[PDB]
């Protein structure tokens, strides 16, 4: 599977996602952005089955944007994650389930706190300081369990992730072609265009 | 899965007027991957020729085995082995591995040094002999070869004519087979001389 | 394949078609399914060609050696016993289905052996995919006390039923007659009812048609 | 368990001439090693100067040809008796086949006729609707035995100008209906020699600006 | 099969081989692997001939309906998603297709979308699909430059299919070339690999391992 | 197959149909399922034709060597040699054999060796696919100490019923009579037993 | 999808100069058990057609009902039901063929092999076969199952090609068929000695013979056969 | 299971064993396999107990509604309703049913509906695993137009043989006599039929 | 599988072999030398089944060294390859076959020419200008077919390989951790310790 990582620091949530898209024997793309902005302060990363992955992401995106327009309001990260969990929990018992795992990082403007939600394809949701899907957790969780602190700055979070990615690049068999990193905070979502050598 | 469809290749032999011809492609692949364009499938012991299609490792092994056996034969018999006798040696050697056969399709061609009579024969992987008077085909494009031969072939062709026929049979069969091609070689055989010609064909 | 055996007043005759197949492709349009075990004991084989040939020659070799050792003519029941015990031992893995016939000091005999080692005795028999077309003719025209000529005809007609009606059979008819007081007579291609019509055109190529890259003489002399 | 498919053998051939086209096919219909019929037409005149053959599983071939003929009938009913051009029939057939993409008509279909410029035309289809306009195409059992031949004798593949050192390809002069028929007949007599499913008879349908004509020749019955 | 498509200064180059095989049987050496969706859109075919041919032709019908409805040329993004979404509805049914949707619109410029029967839709600059893809990628990756000239680009594509036709048993026959400009695509001929190979060998010095 | 052996006043009679099939095809319609392993010790064969022949051939060989050394063997000894082969090779054999012999001291005796290789001595025995249909009939009509004529009749009627219902049974009905008087071969054609 | 339980074996037939002949034994097998003996597998439709059925018997009975209905239905509002608008053998066949193919296409076949024998209104002979796969074909002779392997070869020795039909008389034809029925009784383990035979002649009409029997069988030579190789007594 | 129906001079008699097994265990040793679907139309059940009950129950329902509208149904009509159910649902049913009824015009009639759902009218019929053993016996001893006493005897002997050889058959033998005189229920215990 | 590449230039044979050894989820080593010197002028690289790979290589090495001592002579590259082919051809029909593929690069001091032999686990041997095992050929053969010349210098050969490795590092899904390169010429076998950035 692809690398999907997320960390919640003092005032933001950071998502790192691998850029490679491999189909069989070849790496078809090495600049894939496995993410969709659900609202100005909510970002979702995903990994899983070839077509289901984007179809699900865009489907959720469409629904959130529709809600935003109807209510002229932005749903809280918690509300968005529950909506997503329910969608997956329905899918798991349907004819052909969505085989998609997601990380939802959002900044709650009402509580003024960043939030990170991990939800697998079965509709299993949990809220965490940091999380991942697939084998990613196996290589990185020991590092995060060690260096993580609730008061970390965005800069400290980026340094911890960098460390995680390095461990992944050393011990993981597959070349995921680096990661795209995005920060979600009180001001929105921005992409760290400089992680190829930060 | 099928040992006879891994490396690919074909061989065809024909009889003509006081002559015989045996031809083969030069490909050696690993399924879709072409690996060698110089894998000849024809060998000779004295004046007797043997072409082998099928699993490459067995093709190589069989040639080494027959070289070995025909050498000892010459040393004891004090004469080179003949087409008819060699054919029997091939058959019994293959049947000896009846329940763990070599995955090959052998083809024998030559002229009896004493009777001057042209001779060709084919075998299945366990030794069954097919002694045709006209032609013999073997390989991953054997269906195509049967088609070419059954139409193009006619009796008593002269060496120069048989050459054109055997070549057209080989070439057009190979071009309808994904696992054959990448070069071809034809052997025109007469009581006195043997000429070997490499053909020019597509390389895809 | 269509192979048959037919007893007549003073001997036995066996016949077979000449088609050899590899799946739906005819590998040999004129193979020989009639094998000699000894001078006067011939065999018709169906099933796996390499096997019928190999098994026929093996027992044939031992039968010859037995004949030399006993100073006696080989008997059909001996070839039968050696074949069946050999085939039984290999539990059917040697795909030989045979019709063994011949004359010896005790008379004329006709038997059939299946790959698993069981044998049968009868006045008329047939094996192979053409077996049913052939047997239909035998069950319709056989009668006791056939003359040599009648037997050849019946047998020959049986093979034809197979050539024409069975896709597994075709080409020619081979026959072998074994009469009690004479030499066995092998009639290769006793019938050739399937000659190819003249082709519509000649495909002889004008010399030079084939592109040649390199040429060289091959050394045959040591 | 129940198998909805079967294989009736047969081989069909379509060759497009400059201003004519032929669609041939043996008349033998089989099941395993038995002949169901020595004469069961497999190539049909579907009106509007279009000939069609769907080879493989006969029940499927019949259903398709029958559905197509009915398509031509309604084309006339719905478009003021307009003639169905060969290219339009081809596209229509694609949809007929693709309609059963998940429970295919187990056939290799080929249609022949003249395009809108009066030129000879042949179209060959996939069991599931993939199609291409082609010069010549053999379909069915012996397809692998015939195509190589045609590449050589119709498109002069691998044939060069004597003396040019294979530097000059033999010119593509085009064949007459008589020369084409010869190739067709040799193609089938050859296939009949090496393939057990090919034989009994050969029926050719020729299409010209004057309509559809039929010719018949016997093939070996073994 | 070997099909490729790449973006460059002069638009898009699309090159495909023309071989069709069922097992080891070469069913054809003259198959069309490029569908002319319409005068401005090209589609490549890899995998199932019927699936590609059928749905890409249908795609054209949908594109045409769009332009009649919106009185404006369809975007490559939108045309590709129509096929993508259709194919996704069938996910699991067994469709088999590896495809490249190519176009050049004023709004988007040269655009290529890889679309397969798994439902994957990817925008990119270079794509190769088929049993010969790895061979074409090798040639393409080491000679591709955004500033290639239309003449040189056409050759790169032709050469890349040649590399694949040579090594891949399932690729060959001939090469069909296309150039896609904002005003439409320009067909650039059918090149028999048989002849193309010897020519390229002599003129280029490559394929030194093959005796000519 | 339909085979049976019946002991009676003067000895014992063996009977059998003459059909061997390979699927629906009758490979042989005049088969002889009654096999001699000694002058007055015969057997009825069912199951694999190849297996039962090989077994019979070996038993005959054994009883011949037995005779050469210890004189004529008892029917029990013959059934024991059959058993040894069938039991010890149960994994590779499919043979249902009825052994029947005539001794002067013991008169007629019948031993049935079913699939597993066990032995069962009985007044009479039936076996073969066709036997299933005549269990009731045979159990109702068999009597001990019947005459040669009665016994031939019992067997003839029993087997005709077996042949009637069993597609695997057919052809002619063969019988072998074993008494002090010697060995007698009987055969009954369709036209006769079908209308019983 | 299903599996046949009670079954009928071969159905053989051929055409002669003035019509067609068709026959089938009266057995209904249940596996290797020759269970039912009064089964009629020849179904007359009107007086110019006979449908011979092999395979599953419950399906055969179903086809019987379908056939009776065709007759009833064709009679409705049809003043020429017994004349110009009576059922032709070709109509009956196209109907069944249609049903057979629809049923295989729904993966629920009528497990049968059918042969429709009859004479068209213009005198032409009609002989066509259709089975559970919807497959159909015509030939001077036609047999199903076992008879395809053993009866066709015999019947074809009488009528090998079209030009042989006008040269064949009802006597020769009926003779060939009756002999074939005997051969089938010799080698088919699922056959019966009793059978029905029907003739549809463009002059004598439909003749339906019931309770026939295989006669003149050769079994005497069986007495001379003992052992399986070396045994002498 | 062993069940049979036999027509005779005065009508028809149905008979059956009373054993239902689940493997080697006898779940019920006093089972009643003779079921009434109408006053003088009964059936014999074999195969699935659940399937045959559901079938019988539905047939009874159908014949009751038939009677309400068109009066008493013919035995043939009853066999047809059974058939419809068995044929149309052949994929999900395992039912071997013998239908037997007494009509005044038609007297006794017997129809056997085997596994596939086909129908067969016969003078008498046997079914159930146990029937295989009495094919020969029944075919040799059945006669048309027997008396009530003879018929009861034929059935009693036949079934006792079936129970004897078939482990799936056993218990008591039940019979139902259907004549113009009415409906009679007979039962025979082991101690009686075992020593026949 | 691992990367096994070989190229025969004017006066030498060059073998490049991946350094990674992956076991399941982790890359256990990234400095593995998948090669064995069979004699002063003959080198063999290999890839395949976990334990068979080295056991086979060392077994062949032992046999060649024994022959060298017994005869006080160095077998020609062709002789060594035939011996190896035979060993594999025996193995393929044995109880448990050696699942090993090899490239044999040697410099024939008698002919004064480098030679490269490719032999798969079935005992399929072929002599080539360049070759590979596994999927390696799929990505690199088009480059070699293009830039290869019989008169190339060792330096040109190294540049061509470098190009091949780069293509592999771009399109191949697995991270093989670079390659170790060795040259075999008239003077013996030496390792290019500088290819991590040549
Ligand atoms: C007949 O038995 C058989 C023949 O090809 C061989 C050839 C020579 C001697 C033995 C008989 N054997 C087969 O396997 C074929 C049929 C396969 O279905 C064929 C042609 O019947
Ligand atoms: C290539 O993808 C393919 C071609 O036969 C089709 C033909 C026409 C248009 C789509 C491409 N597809 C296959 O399935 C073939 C290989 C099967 O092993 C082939 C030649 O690669
Ligand atoms: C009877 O048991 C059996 C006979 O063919 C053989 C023939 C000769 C001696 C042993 C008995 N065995 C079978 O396997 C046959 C049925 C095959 O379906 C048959 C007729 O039952
Ligand atoms: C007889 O067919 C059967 C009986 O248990 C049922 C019981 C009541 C009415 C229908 C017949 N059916 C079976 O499946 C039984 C055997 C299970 O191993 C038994 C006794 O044969």
């Amino acid at each position: 599977m692809d690398i999907i990582l997320g960390i919640r620091v003092q005032d933001s949530v950071i998502l790192a996602s691998s850029k490679a898209v491999t189909r069989g024997i070849s790496v078809l793309k090495d600049s894939d952005d496995k993410t969709r902005q659900l609202s100005p302060h909510t970002l979702m990363s995903f990994a899983g089955e070839a077509g289901d992955t984007v179809q699900f992401a865009e489907y959720i995106q469409a629904n959130i944007q529709l809600y935003s327009i109807r209510e002229d309001y932005e749903l809280s990260p918690q509300a968005v994650s529950s909506f997503v969990r329910q969608e997956l929990a329905k899918s798991i018992r349907s004819r052909r389930p969505y085989q998609v795992n997601v990380l939802i990082g959002g900044y709650d403007k009402k509580k003024n706190k960043p939030e990170l939600y991990q939800i697998d394809y079965l509709g299993t949701k949990v809220e965490l300081p940091y999380g991942a899907h697939g084998y990613s957790g196996f290589y990185t969780f020991s590092l995060l369990d060690h260096h993580y602190r609730p008061d970390m700055t965005t800069e400290e979070g980026l340094d911890l992730l960098k460390l995680c990615v390095q461990e992944l690049e050393k011990r993981m068999p597959m070349d995921f072609k680096g990661v795209i990193v995005k920060i979600v905070d009180k001001d929105g979502i921005r992409q760290v265009d400089d992680f190829q050598a930060q | 899965s099928d040992p006879s469809s891994i490396n690919g290749g074909i061989v065809v032999a024909m009889t003509g007027k006081d002559c015989v011809a045996i031809a083969c492609d030069l490909r050696l692949g690993s399924q879709s991957l072409g690996v060698s364009n110089k894998f000849e499938k024809i060998f000779h012991y004295g004046h007797v020729f043997l072409g082998i299609t099928g699993l490459a490792t067995d093709v190589t092994t069989l040639n080494e085995m027959f070289r070995y056996k025909t050498n000892l034969y010459k040393l004891k018999e004090e004469r080179a082995i003949e087409p008819e006798t060699f054919t029997q040696l091939v058959s019994s050697s293959l049947y000896e591995r009846r329940f763990g056969p070599y995955f090959v399709g052998p083809v024998v061609a030559g002229i009896n040094s004493k009777s001057g009579k042209p001779f060709i024969a084919g075998f299945d992987l366990i030794g069954c002999i097919d002694e045709a008077k006209d032609f013999i085909v073997s390989g991953t494009a054997s269906d195509q070869l049967f088609g070419m031969c059954e139409s193009l072939y006619e009796p008593n062709l002269e060496p120069e004519d048989l050459f054109e026929t055997i070549s057209q049979a080989l070439l057009n069969a190979a071009d309808r087979d994904a696992l054959s091609g990448w070069g071809a070689v034809v052997y025109i055989i007469k009581k006195d001389e043997v000429v070997k010609r490499y053909l020019k064909m597509r390389q895809d | 394949t269509t192979i048959v055996g037919v007893k007549f007043n003073n001997g036995v005759v066996i016949a077979a078609d000449t088609r050899s197949t590899q799946g739906p492709i005819v590998a040999d349009k004129n193979c020989a399914k009639l094998h000699r075990i000894s001078p006067k004991i011939w065999c018709a084989g169906a099933g796996t060609a390499a096997d019928t040939e190999a098994v026929t020659q093996l027992i044939g070799s031992n039968i010859e050696l037995h004949s030399l050792y006993t100073s006696r003519e080989p008997r059909v029941v001996s070839a039968l016993q050696m074949l069946k015990q050999h085939l039984f031992k290999y539990q059917g893995h040697i795909g030989a289905y045979l019709i063994v016939a011949g004359v010896d000091p005790t008379g004329s005999h006709l038997f059939s052996i299946h790959a698993h080692g069981s044998t049968d005795v009868g006045y008329y028999l047939s094996l192979g995919s053409g077996s049913l077309a052939a047997m239909a003719v035998l069950e319709s025209h056989w009668k006791q006390d056939l003359t040599k000529e009648e037997a050849i005809k019946l047998a020959s007609d049986a093979i034809q039923a197979g050539i024409w009606n069975d896709l597994g059979s075709g080409s020619n008819v081979d026959v072998c007659v074994m009469e009690i007081g004479k030499d066995a007579e092998y009639l290769r291609n006793y019938l050739t009812p399937n000659v190819r019509e003249e082709k519509q055109k000649s495909y002889k190529f004008p010399r030079g048609t084939t592109a040649v890259l390199k040429e060289s003489i091959v050394n045959i002399c040591d | 368990q129940f198998n909805p498919y079967g294989d009736n053998g047969g081989t069909i051939l379509g060759i497009a001439g400059e201003d004519f086209a032929v669609l041939a096919g043996d008349t033998r219909n089989i099941t395993d090693y038995s002949i169901n019929s020595r004469y069961e037409p497999k190539v049909f005149d579907c009106g509007d100067n279009i000939v069609m053959s769907a080879n493989g599983f006969a029940a499927d071939g019949d259903a398709l040809v029958k559905r197509f003929k009915n398509s031509v009938k309604w084309y006339h009913f719905d478009h003021n008796d307009k003639k169905l051009s060969i290219n339009s029939a081809a596209r229509n057939i694609q949809h007929l086949l693709y309609g059963k993409r998940f429970f295919p008509y187990y056939v290799h279909t080929i249609i022949a006729g003249l395009d809108e410029d009066g030129k000879g035309a042949v179209y060959s289809f996939d069991p599931v609707g993939s199609y291409e306009r082609e010069q010549c195409r053999a379909g069915g059992a012996a397809a692998s035995l015939i195509m190589p031949f045609l590449d050589n004798q119709v498109n002069f593949k691998n044939q060069y100008e004597p003396g040019t050192n294979g530097k000059v390809k033999k010119p593509l002069k085009y064949l007459s209906v008589e020369e084409v028929i010869k190739l067709v007949r040799d193609s089938f007599t050859s296939a009949t020699e090496r393939h057990i499913q090919v034989g009994d008879g050969l029926e050719i349908l020729i299409v010209t600006k004057d309509g559809v004509r039929k010719e018949f020749y016997e093939l070996k019955r073994d | 099969t070997t099909t490729l498509a790449f973006r460059f200064q002069g638009g898009i180059i699309v090159a495909v081989d023309s071989r069709a095989t069922a097992g080891n049987w070469v069913a054809s050496q003259t198959v069309k692997k490029v569908i002319e969706i319409n005068p401005f859109l090209l589609g490549t075919m890899a995998g199932g001939a019927a699936d590609c041919q059928f749905w890409e032709t249908w795609l054209g019908s949908q594109c045409r309906l769009h332009e009649l409805r919106e009185k404006e040329r369809i975007s490559v993004a939108a045309a590709s998603k129509i096929l993508s979404n259709l194919v996704y509805q069938y996910k699991g049914a067994g469709l088999s297709m590896g495809t490249m949707i190519c176009g050049y619109t004023r709004k988007e410029g040269p655009t290529i979308y890889y679309v397969d029967s798994d439902g994957t839709r990817l925008k990119g600059d270079i794509f190769c699909v088929g049993s010969g893809q790895t061979f074409a990628y090798g040639v393409l990756d080491s000679n591709y430059k955004w500033d290639l000239s239309v003449e040189d680009a056409l050759y790169l594509g032709k050469r890349s299919i040649l590399a694949a036709a040579h090594r891949d048993a399932y690729s060959g026959g001939s090469v069909n070339l296309y150039h896609v400009t904002e005003d439409g695509w320009i067909y650039h001929g059918n090149h028999d690999v048989g002849e193309l190979f010897w020519k390229v060998k002599e003129e280029e010095g490559s394929f030194n391992n093959v005796i000519g | 197959t339909s085979i049976m052996a019946v002991t009676f006043k003067d000895g014992v009679i063996l009977g059998a149909d003459s059909r061997t099939t390979t699927g629906a095809y009758i490979a042989n319609r005049v088969t002889d399922k009654l096999t001699r392993v000694h002058d007055k010790i015969w057997c009825c064969r069912s199951g694999s034709a190849a297996d039962t022949q090989a077994i019979a051939d070996i038993v005959q060989y054994h009883l011949e060597l037995y005779t050469s050394q210890y004189g004529t063997p008892s029917t029990e000894t013959a059934a024991s040699v059959f058993k040894e082969l069938c039991y010890e090779n149960k994994d590779n054999l499919t043979a249902g054999i009825i052994v029947a012999g005539y001794d002067d001291k013991n008169k007629g005796e019948v031993y049935t060796i079913p699939l597993g290789g066990s032995v069962h001595k009985l007044p009479y025995a039936i076996a073969g696919s066709g036997s299933t249909f005549i269990y009731g009939y045979c159990d109702k009509n068999f009597r001990e100490n019947m005459s040669k004529e009665e016994t031939v009749d019992f067997i003839k009627h029993s087997l005709s019923q077996a042949i009637k219902w069993d597609g695997s049974s057919g052809g002619v009905i063969r019988m072998v009579v074993l008494t002090a008087a010697g060995v007698e071969r009987l055969i009954f054609y369709p036209d006769e037993y079908e209308q019983l | 999808t299903q599996q046949p339980i009670v079954t009928g074996t071969s159905v053989i037939s051929m055409k002669y100069d003035n019509g067609v002949i068709i026959a089938a034994d009266n057995l209904g097998s249940y596996g290797s058990l020759l269970r039912f003996n009064g089964v009629e597998r020849l179904i007359p439709v009107g007086d110019n057609t006979v449908v011979g059925i092999s395979g599953d018997i419950s399906d055969m009975q179903h086809i019987e009902r379908l056939l009776k209905d065709l007759v009833t239905e064709n009679a409705y509002d049809n003043p020429l039901a017994d004349a110009e608008e009576a059922l032709e053998p070709s109509y009956i066949f196209e109907y069944l063929a249609t049903v057979m193919y629809q049923r295989r296409s729904k993966m629920n076949p009528l497990w049968n092999a059918i042969i429709v024998a009859g004479v068209q209104s213009n005198g032409d002979q009609f002989l066509r076969y259709v089975n559970l796969l919807g497959v159909t074909y015509s030939s001077p002779t036609l047999a199903t199952g076992f008879g395809a392997h053993m009866a066709n070869p015999l019947l074809r020795k009488v009528v090998d090609r079209e030009s042989d039909i006008p040269k064949t008389t009802v006597q020769v034809a009926e003779e060939a068929i009756v002999n074939a029925m005997r051969v089938l009784y010799y080698r088919d383990a699922r056959s019966s000695r009793n059978f029905s035979l029907a003739i549809i002649d463009k002059n004598t009409g439909l003749t339906f013979k019931k309770n026939l029997q295989v006669e003149n069988m050769k079994w005497d030579f069986a007495k001379d056969i003992k052992g399986y190789g070396t045994q002498k007594i």
